């Protein structure tokens, strides 16, 4: 969930 | 002449094991020696089993270390990593260097493939570039590695039955001969086959779709079934997306995803896993938590970001 | 009837002491949610204008509910982490709090409710303990603090000093001791207003604040968290007084990130914003060392940087400024723009660069050619000769 | 043969190109050398003194450098020449810089003659102490302890004042500093001054608006307590320490907890029983886990240091009861913490008590959910049998120790595996064989290598305990029925053990029951086993008799030098080179 490129 | 250097490597490795980076100099040489070995390798690498397949590591050096505790060490056990060595972790450098160091050394005991992150642009947006900066003062190590990446084989086939790749399937690719044709020696494109093999994901929506990521597509079960049959494949081994359980089966156990970076980014909280393919291609999964981190020194105040 | 300034001054003390520990989910008997939402609606909906009797038990009530010692963080150490990616931790028992805040707010933000009331029951100590609270519950709690402090600042001239001083302390400790605090952003927003509205001729102290506290703040690793809120203050400061421009720009360069591309772009992004308001007569004092830097950015192997810098060229006001002084600037950038743009791994900057060179010609043909002349020449010798 | 390059550095000391100018500065020690000592004083330092570089990175260097110029400048007679630049460097905003600045000042302070101390160093401290910027004052704090003891009475006097003014600075940032240094300063003040000057500053700081200052006061408390005689602790210290323990800020309580055993000593054996024991209880019951855990870690050490005459008792009536509660604490780390030291109370309470009071808790921990807890408990069973019986051991404890030998988390299985050899010889080979040998053999086949590895190692330790004959009659066998496993991973484990057992099984057993299987395994279809099978021969090499070597080893080792596999080929030629078989 950190940024879609991937948490 | 042989040992003359083979000892130089053997040491480099042992140093890396202490998680101590190699010098800008050494990195350049290690990579040189590396290209020469990686060129000879096809885009669809032929790896004979037994071997253990590993997924994402994302510079989490220690968990990589834990990984070896779980599946054995090189070269006593044969490995296969499906890209994504750098970015996110706090030790991308050590991680990648060590893995590459082993390839140069035990050339037939480990197999490294390219990942969506073994790209100049991503490494620049997701860490690696900066880490190399703070660990070397300039951009040379970064260049030297990103350059080596290009020569990484895009895929690998295990015992003619298992297809291993970082990303996924491509509408631009139907047979393994297709991949073989491709010219991989170049940065990962924003569009195309090569890019697909590196960014595609399996979807629960059946049939080619639009990747919510921004690259590659989202293939469905039918697509997997089709592909496997057309090439004589029993398994599509890939990993490119966090699976809170270390590994996950999809598309009627036709494709399995395998992540090896526990508690990814030190946040996610997933378990990691690896897959062992024995003397006779038998599945077998080993899950594991992130190793325990220990450090009693005085956590000082880091040197300014404007230093240099 | 008219016996409320004893019923309320009791309906409150009920909510005061209270302090129902919400870390076990037991004793589910509200009670307080009433007395609170009650004392609110009792002062909001035209329910009063005469409830100013001498009773600052409102403060004490608030103090005993809010002034607790913030708990140990539930987020990781640092260095290997990014606060931007911290898991938001909500203060359990927000309900009671929320109301205590919301109430207290409307409390002294109502007419008839004078300052000289609190002026003696809202001392530095109150302020101080209030500041500490600026530390963890998602905006939810910080936000209220943010607003609460703002008004307390605007209503007591006999406090403004302290509020400011203390905030500087909260900042110094941030910059030079523990490179961690959870509400710099919120605190900056408050300051934004404060800055924007000083004496026409800036008082010595305020300049110091900007230089010894505001600028050195760009220094920290967690800038990606309050960058915008900060830049605003930096700009707002320049608009108040342009003089402080040279020192400001100089400082930013002084602190220019060398191992943090993100912050780099942030700097670049914050620099344009300063140029947009840069007074012509001053674009000069900075001009040279600034561009001397931009030339280095454009050549950066880091696309995002090179790019963001290159983008300075679609800004009319900057291009304007670069023209009115093209003489000194062009020779600074040129060597980096004319530099074989065919080298980059990112087949997108060459064009980006070209666009920039181009814009220079349509600004002064002579110079350009003259610079190209020099470049080509010097490049020959150093090549003809540098080959033995 | 040239003095040019060094001539260049001195030149680039003003190149206005950080990159370069820095180099010169980081090499200042060599400029100064080839410069002269008299030139250093007359030219270099001044240049450094009147050139206010901006770059912190440069300044940082300049500061670290001047700390070594004690000689390069002309010896102690001229050490006081290095002060100017440092003094200014001590004011740099960027701490790091001014930090080095002080490290150095402190360093070269000792090279100063008392006479020069008073003449130039102290004045630098005072100036720094009176500065407008907190930064300056901040630094000043660290310079007191090093110059105070060697100066005059009248100066000490002034110094004491200054330091007091720092403690009461209007900036938390400074007070925090004054505070940190309050300890080291007391160690140099005469006893009385401690009583009349430190004590006040001590409590004053111990109760500052800023909790981030008060907690420091706590540490300093220790040092101060160690300076006063027993009699005077109840009058000048305790009142504060007692408050510290109850402080509203959990951060301050945490300190008292974290330096507890440290206070335990500084204070004395009496006040401890009197004031601390009670205090220490409250800390294990603190509302903040962070704190409870902190106190837990001290349980063992705090109890070991109790006055000889009361120990067994208080532990039993005061400490022990909390421990039971802590064993059930909701917070992992707290549980986890106490599970490491708890076993230490064991030999203090003696056999009887241990079995009645601790053993249950131990048992409780061997079964917690949190691995860290179980893991931490297992690791201390090496003793217990010295306290409880060898029967009690195998009676209420062995069962868990067996269950644990297969709990989920491998690191926990590892711990048991590490305990075996001990727990093995203690119970006796006869018992081991009956119901404990099967586990040791199973781990030899665990999924996670880490474990199988430790299981292999485990075997050598057992053989040492039970005898080579026992190995050749209980282990060697099953260690071979392994080379017949489809998985090369497990098949390799065989050579791995042989690599170990050999060391201690003897030329006979080795050559008569292992070397065979090693040779037989040189035909494994998997390179891995083949090259490891080669590696094994290089290990059990020297153990064999030259007859068996150049006759049954070399031959099969040769056939490997000519193998299709790159590595197998490598380890073979290697095995030879060392075994002098070529
Ligand atoms: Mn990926
Ligand atoms: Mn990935």
């Amino acid at each position: 969930x950190l940024x879609r490129x991937x948490x | 002449d042989e040992k003359v250097f083979t000892k130089e490597l053997d040491q480099w490795i042992e140093q890396l094991n202490e998680c101590k980076q190699l010098s800008e100099s050494q990195v350049k040489s290690l990579c040189e020696k590396a290209k020469e070995i990686l060129t000879k390798e096809s885009n669809v690498q032929e790896v004979r089993c037994p071997v253990t397949v590993c997924g994402d590591v994302h510079g989490q050096f220690h968990d990589l270390m834990e990984l070896f505790r779980i599946g054995g060490k090189s070269p006593d056990t044969n490995y296969l990593f499906m890209g994504d060595y750098v970015d996110r972790g706090y030790y991308s450098v050590e991680t990648v260097t060590l893995l590459v160091a082993l390839k140069v050394r035990y050339r037939e005991r480990i197999t490294i493939l390219r990942g969506n992150h073994e790209s100049r642009q991503i490494t620049q947006v997701y860490g690696f570039y900066d880490e190399c900066l703070r660990k070397y003062g300039n951009a040379n190590v970064w260049k030297y590695f990103t350059d080596l990446f290009d020569y990484l084989p895009l895929t690998a086939l295990v015992d003619g039955q298992i297809f291993c790749l970082h990303g996924g399937l491509s509408p631009s690719i139907d047979t393994l001969d297709h991949i073989r044709a491709l010219d991989r020696l170049q940065e990962v494109p924003h569009e195309g086959p090569m890019c697909d093999l590196l960014w595609s994901d399996p979807d629960d929506r059946g049939g080619w779709g639009i990747s919510p990521r921004g690259a590659g597509y989202t293939f469905g079960q039918d697509i997997s079934e089709t592909f496997n049959h057309a090439n004589g494949l029993t398994l599509v081994s890939r990993a490119h997306q966090l699976v809170m359980e270390g590994y996950n089966w999809c598309h009627d156990r036709n494709v399995v995803t395998i992540f090896s970076a526990p508690n990814y980014c030190y946040r996610c909280g997933n378990q990691a896993a690896i897959m062992e393919l024995d003397d006779t291609l038998k599945y077998s999964f080993l899950q594991f938590d992130p190793a325990p981190r220990r450090g009693e020194p005085h956590v000082t105040r880091r040197t300014p970001d404007y230093f240099l | 009837q008219e016996k409320l300034f004893i019923q309320k001054l009791r309906q409150c003390c009920v909510l005061f002491d209270f302090v129902s520990d919400p870390l076990s989910d037991l004793k589910w008997k509200e009670v307080k949610r009433a007395a609170l939402s009650e004392m609110v609606e009792y002062i909001t909906h035209n329910r009063n204008v005469i409830t100013e009797p001498i009773y600052p038990e409102v403060v004490h009530m608030f103090a005993v509910n809010m002034f607790r010692t913030l708990p140990p963080s539930s987020n990781p150490t640092g260095a290997e982490f990014d606060p931007e990616e911290d898991e938001p931790t909500l203060e359990a028992a927000w309900p009671h709090l929320q109301l205590v805040y919301e109430f207290f707010l409307r409390f002294l933000e109502s007419p008839d409710f004078q300052p000289n009331i609190a002026k003696k029951y809202i001392d530095q100590k109150f302020v101080l303990q209030l500041l500490e609270l600026f530390d963890s519950e998602d905006p939810r709690e910080r936000d209220f603090l943010k607003t609460t402090l703002h008004r307390i600042y605007g209503k007591f001239l006999g406090l403004r000093a302290y509020i400011r001083k203390q905030i500087n302390n909260i900042f110094y400790r941030f910059i030079y001791e523990t490179e961690h605090h959870n509400g710099i952003a919120e605190l900056l927003e408050i300051l934004g207003s404060i800055i924007n509205g000083f004496a026409l001729p800036l008082k010595e102290e305020h300049k110091i604040f900007l230089l010894k506290v505001l600028l050195p703040l760009h220094k920290v690793k967690s800038l990606s968290v309050y960058h915008p809120q900060l830049a605003y203050c930096v700009v707002q400061f320049l608009e108040k007084d342009s003089t402080l421009t040279e020192p400001v720009v100089m400082a930013l360069l002084k602190y220019w990130p060398k191992t943090h591309s993100p912050k780099e772009v942030m700097f670049l992004n914050e620099l344009e914003e300063i140029l947009d308001v840069i007074e012509p007569s001053e674009f000069v004092k900075i001009m040279e060392p600034l561009f001397r830097q931009l030339a280095k950015c454009v050549s950066s192997p880091h696309f995002q940087v090179a790019e963001r810098a290159l983008y300075y060229w679609n800004n009319e006001y900057i291009m304007s400024l670069i023209s009115d002084n093209a003489a000194k600037i062009l020779p600074i950038m040129f060597p980096s723009l004319y530099r074989n743009s065919k080298t980059h791994w990112n087949k997108t900057i060459h064009g980006l660069i070209y666009n920039a060179l181009k814009l220079f010609m349509e600004m002064n043909q002579k110079l350009f050619d003259d610079c190209t002349q020099q470049f080509k020449a010097e490049k020959l010798k150093e090549k003809l000769k540098m080959k033995e | 043969d040239s003095l040019y390059p060094i001539a260049v550095l001195i030149d680039e000391l003003r190149n206005e190109d950080v990159q370069l100018r820095l180099n010169s500065i980081k090499k200042l020690s060599t400029i100064a050398l080839a410069l002269g000592v008299e030139r250093t004083r007359s030219e270099l330092l001044p240049f450094l003194t009147d050139t206010i570089y901006d770059e912190d990175e440069v300044l940082l260097a300049l500061a670290e450098q001047l700390g070594t110029f004690t000689t390069l400048v002309g010896g102690p007679e001229y050490v006081h020449c290095l002060l100017p630049p440092l003094e200014s460097l001590a004011t740099v905003e960027e701490t790091v810089v001014r930090d080095k600045a002080v490290e150095s000042l402190r360093a070269i302070s000792h090279e100063h003659s008392p006479s020069d101390l008073e003449a130039h160093f102290v004045p630098l401290v005072k100036r720094l102490a009176g500065g407008d910027w907190f930064t300056s004052r901040t630094s000043a704090c660290g310079l007191f302890s090093v110059c105070y003891p060697r100066v005059s009475s009248a100066v000490k006097a002034e110094l004491r004042q200054y330091f007091r003014n720092l403690c009461s600075d209007d900036t938390p940032m400074v007070r925090r500093a004054a505070a940190s240094k309050l300890g080291e300063f007391a160690k140099v003040l005469e006893l009385d001054n401690v009583k009349s000057e430190i004590i006040p500053m001590f409590s004053n700081l111990a109760s500052d608006e800023q909790d981030s200052v008060r907690l420091l006061a706590v540490e300093a408390c220790v040092n101060i307590a160690q300076l006063l005689p027993q009699e005077d602790l109840e009058a000048l210290v305790m009142p504060t320490l007692r408050q510290a323990a109850e402080d509203k800020s959990w951060r301050v309580r945490y300190m008292v907890a974290d330096k507890f055993t440290e206070l335990q000593k500084a204070v004395g054996p009496e006040i401890t029983k009197t004031d601390l024991v009670p205090a220490f209880q409250n800390l294990m019951k603190d509302c903040e886990a962070e704190v409870r855990a902190a106190a837990s870690h001290k349980v063992k050490e705090f109890c070991e240091n109790l006055s000889a005459d009361c120990r067994e008792n208080v532990i039993m009536s005061q400490i022990l009861p909390c421990i039971k509660e802590l064993v059930s604490d909701a917070n992992q780390h707290v549980k986890s913490a106490l599970a490491s030291v708890i076993m230490g109370l064991s030999p203090i309470l003696g056999k009887d008590n241990t079995i009645e009071h601790l053993l249950p808790l131990f048992l409780a921990q061997l079964k917690d959910e949190c691995p860290e807890v179980r893991l931490n408990i297992i690791s201390n069973l090496d003793c217990v049998n010295e306290v409880i019986g060898i029967r009690q051991l195998s009676q209420s404890l062995l069962p868990a120790i067996v269950e644990l030998a297969e709990d989920a988390k491998w690191r926990v299985r590892l711990a048991i595996i590490e305990y075996m050899p001990l727990l093995a010889g203690q119970l006796g080979v006869e018992f081991f064989d009956e119901k404990l040998n099967s586990l040791c053999m199973a781990w030899l086949v665990d999924h996670v290598y880490a474990i199988r590895e430790a299981a292999t190692s485990n075997l050598k330790k057992l053989v040492e305990k039970f005898g080579k004959e026992w190995a050749h009659a209980t282990i060697i066998p099953k260690v071979l029925a392994m080379s017949g496993d489809p998985n090369y991973l497990h098949r390799m484990t065989t050579l791995f053990c042989i690599n170990v057992l050999s060391e201690v099984c003897g030329q006979d057993i080795t050559t008569k029951h292992m070397l065979p299987t090693v040779l037989r395994m040189a035909g494994d279809p998997v390179a891995n086993v083949r090259f490891n099978v080669a590696k094994s021969l290089q290990k059990i090499g020297p153990i064999l008799d030259n007859s068996t070597l150049q006759s049954e080893v070399k031959p099969i080792l040769e056939k490997l030098t000519q193998d299709q596999d790159v590595d197998v080929k490598y380890f073979a030629q290697e095995a030879l080179t060392v075994l002098s078989l070529a």
